[PDB]
RNA sequence: ACCCUCAGAAGGGAGGCGAAAUAGAGCAUGAAAUCAGUUGGCGAUCGAGCGACAGGGCAUACAAGGUCCCUCGACGAAUGACCGACGCGCGAGCGUCCAGUAAGACUCACGGGAAGCCGAUGUUCUGUCGUACGUUUUGAAAAACGAGCCAGGGAGUGUGUCU
RNA sequence: CGCUCUAAUUGGAUGGAAGUAGGGGUGAAAACUCCUAUGGACCGAUUAGUGACGAAAAUCCUGGCCAUAGUAGCAGCGAUA
RNA sequence: UGUCCCAACGUUGGGCCCGGUGAACUGUACAUUCCAGUGCGGAGUCUGGAGACACCCAGGGGGAAGCGAAGACCCUAUGGA
């Protein structure tokens, strides 16, 4: 609730992970960033793939754990963290001025980043993080 | 009401051009702490210097970040290498006589600790008439 | 021995020790602890229900093995010692004696300090199995006391 | 015969314990044993002329 | 000694002697390991050879160190431009000139400033590097061997002969 | 570089030596030195000598000490008191 | 015939809490780890990730190639008996 993001980035046909590492970049230098509509972010490839790669990560795990999540919001978070040095003080501050969200609760309209945005028109191969989510087993809260 | 130092403890030796460029490099290039290799890991081993004979030593075999080695090129200035802080060349004194062929411009005097306070002022009297500064003044209260 | 290891205004202070006291060394550390800032009357009041079994000494470093206290708050573990806070409870009486005798409230006079310190031990020896001997020592506890007037 | 004035044995290995030759418990003879010969000491066969 | 306290020739308090009792009885001095209390720094969301070198926070009686900070200006090694003008290149961009100029570590001069203030010290934070030490070993951080910690002790000496 | 004691030469100390604690300065360094506190009687330098002369280690020796831990044991036995 | 199918309930002493007494083993250091990798080829400490708020009580003992013993096996020694 209320996040005086700098930057409000909108992920909507968008290579998350194109996105994520400029996220990260701009977290690093101290802006506050928030990512709209991860719902709706995209990640290129065979979906059945992609998916066996996701759920593999569910997977994964025993005693210590190995915590995954399966919405599109902790999915495009996480990866983000993968950005960053997260454990560094540095990084888990940048990291925690940045915060990602199913649609768009904002009333400015998220901007798309340069070279980020993937054409529907001349690709067909990819799939979008709720997609990857319902298979997850996510609950379609979006 | 005040105590005040005995002697010229304000005088300053005259250096030349070069000695004063070599007394402020020694000053400011430094030097590194030279202290025995594990010091700090066991107490019933001091600081002292003791050269690193393992032969698998991680400093004697001298990777960064274990210390600097007693190397000869640590040396200081040949020109300024001694001198008191204050650019004063230093001279032990035990009594009146030890004053004398004393040059109050190039050398200070110290004053063995051992010297009482009785041929403490004698010396310290005539030494400030000598117009030599003396570095361990007796404080009086004025 | 010890010997006082703070500063104390005579003019608004009393003193009082315990010397080579046979007794936990670890109870006494607790018991002083405990009791710091107290009122000489409120220590004894304190001391007296802890022998009685109603108050417990918080046990916040010697706790190993020890079973949790309903009554200690902020903490966990905590006992009864009744040994330790007897002599302590000398060690009151003859400071709030020392205190009146000087024209003072005993009673009222705030605990400025209290420390127990280890002196030494009464040793022994304990036969063992196999034809062997181990220790089985006594500490030996000293105690240092300040009141100081509100 | 300065610390050598002892029967001192050691006893090997087995207890965990040095071998050190120990009489009544209590090191001996050795240099490096408190009450142990001097390994190196004056002599009086020493020509200091 | 005397007085108070105490079950008390104990102990404690107050007091007395002495230059000193922190010289009060295994009583000169009184280190380290270490314990109690306590001050400074850190601290219950975070990672382990415990540091070295850099640089920040906080902390600091005197003494034995006195430096340090900013404007500007002087000097100025290697290195070394932006902009603009012209001319190339599909393009990223390059060439010529402006120019070996502006810049450029150290050092110094004038003016102004700091006294916890500069150094230094304690602790802590950040950056870089970093899996003890010694030994055995081709190869040891080693799941090879040794040590709980500290202090003290602990290993080329004498005679004769030869060279 | 540093230690012991001997010698020659030459100094310091109850107007406070050695040692110790904390702290300032020098030396690439072994280490040298100063200040404050403590201590309360010894202590250096230079030169030439001297040697039971330098430790982090040896399952090293001796003493002291911390954690272990207010933990194990103080129950088990044909005598449950 | 509770050896087993297949375990249950009960008795006594412990165990747990409290007063008193009060050791030993063990300790290079650091140490909240887990999955992998790497490394003298069997890593809590290296590398990459994951996980991880601190302390405490009880437990059965997975790991520290746990503690205990300078390997009895095997070979070597111009060793011993
Ligand atoms: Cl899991
Ligand atoms: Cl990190
Ligand atoms: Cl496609
Ligand atoms: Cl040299
Ligand atoms: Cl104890
Ligand atoms: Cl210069
Ligand atoms: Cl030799
Ligand atoms: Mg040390
Ligand atoms: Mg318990
Ligand atoms: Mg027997
Ligand atoms: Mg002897
Ligand atoms: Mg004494
Ligand atoms: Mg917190
Ligand atoms: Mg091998
Ligand atoms: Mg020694
Ligand atoms: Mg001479
Ligand atoms: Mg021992
Ligand atoms: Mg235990
Ligand atoms: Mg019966
Ligand atoms: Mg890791
Ligand atoms: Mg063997
Ligand atoms: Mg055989
Ligand atoms: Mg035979
Ligand atoms: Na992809
Ligand atoms: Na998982
Ligand atoms: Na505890
Ligand atoms: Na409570
Ligand atoms: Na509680
Ligand atoms: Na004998
Ligand atoms: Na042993
Ligand atoms: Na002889
Ligand atoms: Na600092
Ligand atoms: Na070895
Ligand atoms: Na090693
Ligand atoms: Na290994
Ligand atoms: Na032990
Ligand atoms: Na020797
Ligand atoms: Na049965
Ligand atoms: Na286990």
């Amino acid at each position: 609730a209320e996040f005086d993001a700098d930057v409000i980035v909108d992920a909507r046909d968008c290579i998350m992970g194109r996105v994520a590492s400029q996220v990260a970049e701009q977290a690093l230098d101290g802006e506050t960033v928030a990512v709209v509509n991860a719902e709706r972010a995209v990640i290129t490839g065979r979906e059945e793939q992609i998916v066996e790669k996701y759920e593999k990560r569910v997977d994964i795990g025993n005693d210590n754990g190995y915590f995954y999540p399966k919405r599109p919001d902790g999915i495009f978070k996480r990866t983000i963290r993968g950005m960053l040095p997260h454990k560094k003080q540095r990084g888990r501050e940048a990291f925690e001025s940045v915060r990602v969200y199913l649609g768009n609760p904002y009333d400015e309209d998220g901007e798309v980043l340069d070279g980020t945005s993937l054409d529907r028109l001349s690709n067909i191969k990819f799939v979008t993080l709720g997609e990857i989510s319902e298979t997850l087993g996510a609950n379609k809260t979006w | 009401t005040e105590l005040q130092a005995r002697g010229l403890t304000e005088k300053t030796p005259d250096l030349s051009d070069e000695d004063a460029r070599l007394l402020t490099q020694r000053h400011r290039v430094g030097k590194p702490q030279f202290n025995r290799q594990d010091h700090h890991k066991k107490k019933r081993v001091s600081t002292s210097w003791r050269k690193p004979r393992g032969q698998l030593s991680k400093q004697r075999r001298g990777i960064k970040g274990k210390g600097d080695t007693v190397e000869a090129g640590f040396r200081s200035p040949t020109a300024v290498r001694g001198k008191h802080p204050s650019g004063f060349e230093e001279v032990r004194v035990h009594n009146v006589d030890d004053l004398e062929g004393v040059d109050g411009d190039t050398e200070a005097v110290r004053i063995a600790s051992k010297v009482g306070a009785r041929k403490r002022e004698r010396i310290e009297e005539e030494a400030e008439d000598a117009g030599i500064r003396v570095l361990n003044p007796t404080y009086v209260e004025v | 021995g010890i010997s006082y290891s703070v500063e104390a205004d005579p003019d608004t202070t009393a003193k009082a020790m315990l010397r080579e006291r046979q007794m936990s060394f670890k109870h006494s550390k607790a018991i002083a602890r405990e009791i710091k800032g107290k009122t000489a009357g409120e220590a004894v009041d304190y001391l007296e229900a802890v022998i009685e079994g109603d108050q417990p000494v918080p046990f916040k470093q010697h706790n190993s093995g020890v079973g949790h206290k309903s009554k200690v708050d902020g903490w966990d573990a905590g006992r009864y010692p009744e040994k330790a806070s007897k002599a302590f409870l000398d060690l009151l009486e003859n400071a709030v004696g020392n205190a009146d005798h000087q024209g003072f409230d005993g009673e009222a006079m705030t605990i400025k300090h209290v420390a127990a310190h280890k002196v030494g031990e009464q040793q022994g020896r304990k036969p063992r199995a196999m034809g062997r001997a181990s220790a089985w020592n006594s500490p030996q506890v000293d105690v240092e006391l300040i009141l100081e007037e509100p | 015969y300065a610390g050598l004035r002892t029967p001192a044995e050691s006893f090997g290995s087995g207890r965990g314990q040095a071998h050190v030759p120990k009489l009544d418990g209590r090191a001996r003879r050795v240099p490096q044993a408190v009450k142990g010969r001097s390994a190196h000491p004056p002599k009086t066969e020493k020509d200091r002329s």
